[PDB]
C-alpha cells in the first residue's frame, strides 16, 4: 500500500506547481488584455481622427490635410502597438488555456490517486 | 533665343534647333531684368506653366505642367532630382534659393525616356553653373520688409583652374517674421587637359519660414520651419570632338523641422523629415553621320529617417536606370528617339520610351510630330503610410504632339497642339483608408508661341489652353486655369532698361474650404501687370526697380490665401 501513499504524495505536489503556473498565467494574461483594450483605443482614436480630417485627404494645399497626414502617422504607430500588444496576448492566452488543462488533468490524476 | 545651347534633352551640349520637343531658356541676364525674388517667379512666366501658392515667398506651392498634376513635373538641379521632392513626391520650388539659378532649361513634353520617373508633363532644370568672369556685389530693400544681400564671384586660381562663390541673404514677411533664406555655394572646376576636367562643389541653405497653421486646443501649434539642406558633387567629364562622357556623383542631405517654437525643436510635438539622397550618373555620347547616339546609366539612393514622411519606419529606396539615346538628321528630315529600362526597389522594372520626327518641308518651316511614353514611381506615403499600399504601379502616361515652328518677317513662332492620357493615377479611398492604381485623365491643350522685334522694342508673347479632364467623370481637374496669357515687352530707351510685363490668368476651379460640404466657387481671370526698370549709373553700378501687381489688382491662385498686391522692390548691383 505505501508503494501508492508516494504516488498521492507526489500527485498533490503536481497539482501544487500547476497552481502556481495557473495563477502566474492568470496576472500574465489580465496584464496583457489590458494593454490591449488600452492601445486599441489609442489605435480606434486615431482611425475617428481620421475620418474627421479625410475630408481634406485629396487636397493637399489644404491645411487640414496635414491633420490628416499626423493622424495616420500616429495610427501607424498605433497600428503596430496593436500589433505587438495582441500577439503577446495571444501568447499570454495559449499559456492559459494550456495550464488551465495541464491543472484540470493533474487534478483528475490526483482524484484516481487519492483512490486510497 | 533659339540656336543657342542646351542640355537638357539628351543631356550633352546640343543646338536648341536639333532638339525637337519645345524649350524655353533662361538666363541669369533675363532673371536680373525680371528682378524676379524666387524660382517660382521666373517659371511662371513661361509657356504651359500655371502655378498655385499657399501665399507668398516660402509658402508651400505646386507647379502644374501643361495641365498634369503637381507631381508630374521632373525638377532637376544641375540635371539631378532635386532633394526637397524626395518626401512629398512632388516638385516644390518655393523653398529653394533663387540666389543659386543660373539658367533654367525647361523642354515640355515628355522625358522618362532620357531621364526617369516624374518626366511627365515636361522638365524643369535648374543650373547653377554659369562661366562669368568677375565678382557682384548686389541688395534690394522692397515692401513687405523685403531686404537681400548677395555676393558671388567666379576667379581663374590657376587659369587651368576656376573657383566660384556666393553668399545669398534673404528676409521677407507675409506669419511673423516668415521667410529667411540664407545660402552659402562653392565650386572648384580643373581642366586636366584641354578635354578633361573635374569639379567640385557644395552648397546649401538655411531656411526658416512662417506659416498659417491648423489650430487644435491642447496641442502644440506647428507654425514654424527650418529646412537645412545641402548638396555636394563631384565629376569627371571628357569633351571630344567625337566622344563624351560624364561621370557625377552627388550626395544631398535635408533636415526639415516643423515645431512650435513655445515647445521646442526637438520635442515630440515637432516633425522632421530627414532625407539623404544619393546619385551617380555616367553619361556618354557619341557622333554618328549627322547626329549622336548616347548611352547612360543614372543610379539614386534616398534614404529617411523615422517618422519622416509621415511613416513610421525608415525606408530605404534605390533605382538603377539605363538609356539610350539617338539622333540623326537626314535631308531635311530630322529624328531623336529614347528609350529607358528603370529598375525601382519596390516595384521591379518599367520601360519607356520616345520618338520624333520634324520635316522641313520649306526652308525656315518645320512640321514636328511626336509620341512618347512616361511615368510618376509612386511616393514614400502612398507605400508605406497608414494609407500605404507596398504593390502600387507606375502611374502612366502615353504623349501626343503636333506641332509647326516658322520664321517669317523676323518673327519666330509656333503652334502646337498635344494629347496626354495618364492611367494608373494613384488615389485616396474615403472608405477602405487606403491607395490604389484606379485613376484616369485625358488632357487636350494647346500652346502658342512667338516673338519679336519693332521698333527698339522687343515681345515674347505666348498663349495656353489646356482643358485637363478626369477620363471618367469626363469633368474638369480642380485648380488648373483653362487659358493662360504670357506677354513681356522690353525697351532700353535713353539707356533706361525698361520692362512691362503681362498676363491674364485664366479661370480656374478649387474646393471652398469654408462651408462643409465644400463646394467649388468660379475664380474670377485676372489680368496682371509688372513694371521693371533699370540704369546704369557706371559701368559697374546698375540699379533696378520694379512693381509687381502694377494695379493692386488682387486676388489667389490657392482659394482662401491671400496674394502679395502692389509691391515695390528697390534693386543694385555692382560688378568688377
Ligand atoms: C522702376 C519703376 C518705378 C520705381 C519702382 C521702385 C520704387 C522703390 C520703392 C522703395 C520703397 C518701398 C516702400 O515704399 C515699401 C516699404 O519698404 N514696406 C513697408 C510698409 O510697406 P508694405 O505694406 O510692406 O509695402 O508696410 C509694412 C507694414 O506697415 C512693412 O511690412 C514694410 O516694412
Ligand atoms: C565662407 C567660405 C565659402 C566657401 C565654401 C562654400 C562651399 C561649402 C558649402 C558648405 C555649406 C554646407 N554647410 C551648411 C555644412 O556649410
Ligand atoms: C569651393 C571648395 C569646395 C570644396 C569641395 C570639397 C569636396 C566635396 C566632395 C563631394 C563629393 C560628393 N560625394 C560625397 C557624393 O561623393
Ligand atoms: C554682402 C554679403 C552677402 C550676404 C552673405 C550671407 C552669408 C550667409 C550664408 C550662411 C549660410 C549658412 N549655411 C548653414 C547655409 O551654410
Ligand atoms: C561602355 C560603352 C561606353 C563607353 C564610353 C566611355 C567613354 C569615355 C570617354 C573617354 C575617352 C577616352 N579617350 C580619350 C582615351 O578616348
Ligand atoms: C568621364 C569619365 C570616364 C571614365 C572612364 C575613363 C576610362 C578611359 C581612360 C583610359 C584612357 C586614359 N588616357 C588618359 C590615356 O586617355
Ligand atoms: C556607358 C553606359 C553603359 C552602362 C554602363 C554601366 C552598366 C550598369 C547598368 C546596370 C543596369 C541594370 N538594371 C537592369 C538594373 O537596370
Ligand atoms: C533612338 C534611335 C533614333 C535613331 C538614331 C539613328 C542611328 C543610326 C545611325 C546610322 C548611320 C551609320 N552610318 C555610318 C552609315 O552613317
Amino acid at each position: 500500500y505505501e508503494r501508492a501513499r508516494a504516488e498521492l504524495n507526489q500527485a498533490n505536489e503536481d497539482v501544487a506547481r500547476n497552481q502556481e503556473r495557473q495563477a502566474k498565467a492568470v496576472q500574465v494574461y489580465n496584464s496583457r488584455k489590458s494593454e490591449l483594450d488600452a492601445a486599441n483605443k489609442t489605435l480606434a482614436d486615431a482611425i475617428a481622427e481620421i475620418k474627421q480630417f479625410n475630408r481634406f485627404a485629396h487636397d493637399p494645399m489644404a491645411g487640414g490635410h496635414r491633420m490628416w497626414q499626423m493622424a495616420g502617422l500616429k495610427a501607424q504607430r498605433a497600428q503596430t502597438d496593436v500589433n505587438n500588444k495582441q500577439a503577446a496576448f495571444d501568447a499570454a492566452a495559449k499559456e492559459k488555456s494550456d495550464a488551465d488543462a495541464a491543472l484540470s488533468s493533474a487534478m483528475e490524476s490526483r482524484k484516481k490517486k487519492e483512490d486510497k | 533665343s533659339p540656336d543657342t545651347l542646351v542640355v537638357t534633352a539628351n543631356r550633352f551640349e546640343q543646338p536648341r534647333s536639333t532638339v525637337l520637343a519645345p524649350t524655353t531658356v533662361v538666363t541669369r541676364q533675363d532673371i536680373d531684368r525680371w528682378q524676379s525674388t524666387s524660382v517660382n517667379d521666373v517659371l511662371r512666366r513661361l509657356p504651359g506653366v500655371d502655378i498655385t501658392q499657399n501665399g507668398g515667398s516660402g509658402q508651400l506651392s505646386s507647379i502644374f505642367i501643361r495641365g498634369t498634376n503637381a507631381s508630374h513635373v521632373l525638377v532637376l538641379i544641375d540635371g539631378v532630382r532635386l532633394n526637397l521632392a524626395g518626401v512629398s513626391g512632388s516638385a516644390d520650388l518655393s523653398q529653394f534659393p533663387i540666389a543659386l539659378v543660373q539658367r533654367v532649361e525647361y523642354i515640355r513634353g515628355p522625358r522618362s525616356a532620357v531621364y526617369g520617373s516624374d518626366a511627365i508633363g515636361g522638365v524643369v532644370n535648374i543650373i547653377t553653373t554659369r562661366d562669368e568672369p568677375g565678382t557682384e556685389i548686389s541688395a534690394g530693400w522692397g515692401s513687405n520688409s523685403y531686404q537681400n544681400y548677395d555676393v558671388s564671384t567666379q576667379q581663374q586660381l590657376g587659369d587651368k583652374t576656376r573657383v566660384t562663390l556666393l553668399g545669398d541673404y534673404a528676409h521677407t514677411h507675409g506669419d511673423n517674421d516668415g521667410f529667411l533664406s540664407k545660402t552659402l555655394y562653392g565650386a572648384l572646376e580643373h581642366n586636366f587637359t584641354d578635354a578633361w576636367s573635374g569639379f567640385v562643389r557644395g552648397y546649401g541653405y538655411d531656411n526658416r519660414t512662417n506659416y498659417d497653421a491648423y489650430y487644435s486646443p491642447g496641442s502644440p501649434l506647428l507654425d514654424t520651419r527650418k529646412l537645412y539642406s545641402q548638396s555636394w558633387d563631384a565629376g569627371l567629364r571628357y569633351n571630344g570632338e567625337l566622344i563624351k562622357s560624364q561621370l557625377i556623383t552627388s550626395y544631398s542631405h535635408s533636415k526639415d523641422y516643423n515645431y512650435d517654437p513655445h515647445y521646442g525643436r526637438y520635442d515630440s510635438s515637432a516633425t522632421l523629415d530627414e532625407m539623404k539622397q544619393y546619385t551617380v550618373q555616367w553619361a556618354n555620347n557619341v557622333i554618328v553621320g549627322h547626329g549622336s547616339i548616347g548611352a547612360g546609366v543614372d543610379w539614386q539612393k534616398q534614404t529617411t529617417t523615422p517618422g519622416t514622411g509621415y511613416v513610421e519606419d525608415g525606408y530605404d529606396q534605390r533605382n538603377t536606370g539605363i538609356y539610350l539615346t539617338g539622333l540623326q538628321q537626314v535631308g531635311d528630315f530630322t529624328f531623336e528617339g529614347a528609350a529607358r529600362s528603370d529598375d525601382n526597389s519596390q516595384f521591379g522594372r518599367h520601360g519607356t520610351w520616345q520618338t520624333s520626327a520634324g520635316w522641313e518641308f520649306i526652308e525656315g518651316y518645320r512640321f514636328i510630330a511626336s509620341y512618347g511614353t512616361s511615368y510618376k514611381a509612386p511616393n514614400l506615403g502612398q507605400l508605406y503610410g497608414f494609407y500605404g499600399n507596398p504593390n502600387l504601379d507606375p502611374e502612366k502616361s502615353k504623349q501626343w504632339e503636333g506641332a509647326f515652328e516658322g520664321l517669317t518677317a523676323g518673327v519666330n513662332w509656333r503652334i502646337s497642339g498635344y494629347r496626354n492620357d495618364v492611367s494608373d493615377l494613384i488615389d485616396y479611398d474615403d472608405h477602405t483608408l487606403k491607395y490604389y492604381n484606379e485613376g484616369k485623365a485625358r488632357i487636350k491643350g494647346v500652346e502658342a508661341t512667338a516673338n519679336f522685334d519693332t521698333g527698339p522694342l522687343t515681345h515674347t508673347v505666348s498663349y495656353d489652353y489646356v482643358d485637363a479632364r478626369n477620363a471618367i467623370t469626363d469633368t474638369p481637374l480642380l485648380r488648373r486655369a483653362k487659358q493662360q496669357v504670357k506677354y513681356q515687352l522690353d525697351w532700353q530707351l535713353y539707356d533706361f532698361d525698361w520692362g512691362i510685363t503681362y498676363q491674364y490668368l485664366g479661370t480656374r476651379y478649387d474646393k471652398d474650404y469654408s462651408s462643409y460640404p465644400y463646394q467649388t466657387v468660379k475664380m474670377g481671370g485676372v489680368s496682371l501687370w509688372d513694371l521693371a526698370v533699370a540704369y546704369p549709373v557706371t559701368s559697374h553700378l546698375t540699379v533696378r526697380g520694379k512693381i509687381a501687381n502694377l494695379f493692386d489688382k488682387d486676388y489667389e491662385t490657392v482659394y482662401g490665401y491671400q496674394t502679395a498686391g502692389r509691391e515695390y522692390t528697390l534693386s543694385g548691383s555692382y560688378t568688377f
